[PDB]
């Protein structure tokens, strides 16, 4: 059950659909015509870890159940924050090149698409030749001879 | 090919019951932007009509006049007030039906509140024809009772493997715990002899023909599917 | 939720997925009803025309005020969809119904189906946002004989005098 969020998730259709992904992990937030990564690391994780005191996964899922995550958007620079532990967190993306991301809003809308389907399904139920004479010896044909073609 | 296509309809189309001020009739209709197709019957009489949409705008004018409408729209609105009641019956209609079997036809009144205003309309259906009858009621009919006779075979063989399992499971070194749950050995000549006396004369009265749509449809619908594509 | 199915049916990852819209209900604004089919990198709409709305309905049997919507759901249900793709036409055949129904489709522009693709994606995650939510609410949060002393008949109670 991979968390992901819309904004906005009220009445107003969503705008822009944020989530996380393979635990290479970058939080990728896309308008469904632009997206934006973060890009980790392992060295940029590992940093962002020890200055932030640490997984994100489960403080993230509880946001996005809760909304308590905020959206900024600037130029090509996004900003998240995200809130439900005893500090918020604040990460950085930046707009990855759309060729490099067509695959992956293919990606999401198969896995999207996939899920919806599983989700609906599940809320609807709630030894021929062998010898006989000597076993273990091919039969063996009688001997013809010369047969001229 | 409208007519064609008018008639391949209304051969597709099942069969409904419709309640009239006094009497019952069995019906099947089509309705399309270029006209339609009705066939009623009362299990003795069958009464067709087909109308294209220059009849349809000609009875519109002469039957409600003070109505402006292009004959597709009537036909639109004839359809949303009809297939609600063959759907389903016993739920709220607001739309009156008569008939009046005039000497060798049949005149279909129906009558309605079209948005609080009234909205009347007559099916003028003549004797159909015995080739239309056959096709729409004998051919289907004989067809559906060959499948329900070869389900029945199938469910006595299926009967009489259970009882060979059974037999089995007896005769290797069983004792049966509930004797209560006892099955006899089952015969297929004393079961009609016990059939064709107890339940045939019950299960072989049509009535008015609410028995003939509340349960034998779907096997008509496909044999009449059937035989379309047969032929 | 209008009704929609993706294939090839099973475990295997998805490869297309196919979705109706128009006839929507109420006296709001109403659209001619269309099929939107997607691969995620190409889509294919019916683009039908009134007269084409008629020649479909007329063609298997269908009235022109008859709905389609639900028998699509209920095939969508049934899994009973099946696709051929040409080179640039795909025929769609349903039997979810008693009677095949046969669907012709055709590319749309690129120019035209990108605003439909990111249309399509923002919809999908409005719905699996909501349906999430909904699941996680839901899983989650003898004649006459006393009964009395069987054995013995039960007695009328005393009435009295009644005069006639």
């Amino acid at each position: 059950s991979p968390p992901l969020c819309t904004l906005p998730p009220g009445p107003e259709p969503p705008r822009f659909v944020c989530y996380c992904e393979g635990e290479g992990f970058n939080l990728y937030v896309t308008d469904a015509a632009e997206l934006w990564s973060t890009c980790f690391t392992p060295d940029s994780l590992a940093a962002l870890k020890a200055r932030f005191g640490l997984d994100i996964t489960p403080r993230f899922r509880a946001a996005c159940e809760q909304q308590a995550v905020a959206l900024t958007l600037q130029e090509d620079r996004a900003s998240l924050t995200l809130s439900g532990g005893p500090s918020a967190l604040a990460f950085d993306l930046s707009k990855v090149p759309g060729p490099e991301a067509a695959p992956r809003l293919r990606a999401l809308t198969l896995g999207l698409a996939k899920r919806v389907w599983s989700l609906e399904r599940r809320l609807a139920a709630a030894c021929p030749g062998e010898s006989l004479i000597n076993p273990g010896f091919k039969s063996k044909k009688p001997a013809g001879g010369v047969d001229f073609d | 090919p409208v007519m064609e296509e008018l008639e391949q309809g209304l051969l597709m189309q099942p069969w409904a019951w419709l309640q009239l001020a006094e009497n019952s009739l069995l019906a099947k209709v089509f309705i399309t932007k270029q006209g339609y197709a009705l066939l009623v019957s009362d299990l003795q009489q069958v009464w067709h009509e087909q109308v294209d949409t220059s009849v349809v705008s000609q009875r519109a004018k002469e039957l409600n006049k003070r109505l402006t409408a292009p004959p597709a729209a009537f036909l639109c609105h004839l359809d949303n007030l009809l297939r609600p009641l063959l759907k389903d019956a016993a739920h709220p209609s607001e739309a009156t039906f008569s008939c009046d079997c005039v000497a060798d036809a049949l005149i279909l009144r129906v009558r309605s509140e079209l948005s609080g205003l009234p909205f009347y309309w007559n099916f003028h259906c003549m004797l159909a024809s015995p080739s239309l009858v056959s096709q729409h009621l004998i051919r289907p009919l004989m067809g559906m009772s060959l499948a329900l006779q070869c389900q029945v075979r199938e469910l006595a063989t299926l009967l009489h493997m259970k009882d060979l399992e059974i037999q089995d499971y007896q005769e290797s070194g069983a004792t049966l715990i509930r004797d209560r749950l006892k099955t006899e050995p089952f015969e297929e000549n004393s079961f009609l002899e016990q059939f064709m006396i107890e339940k045939l004369p019950e299960a072989c009265s049509i009535g008015d023909g609410k028995p003939f749509v509340m349960n034998l449809q779907d096997l008509y619908m496909a044999v009449t599917t059937q035989e379309v594509q047969v032929g």
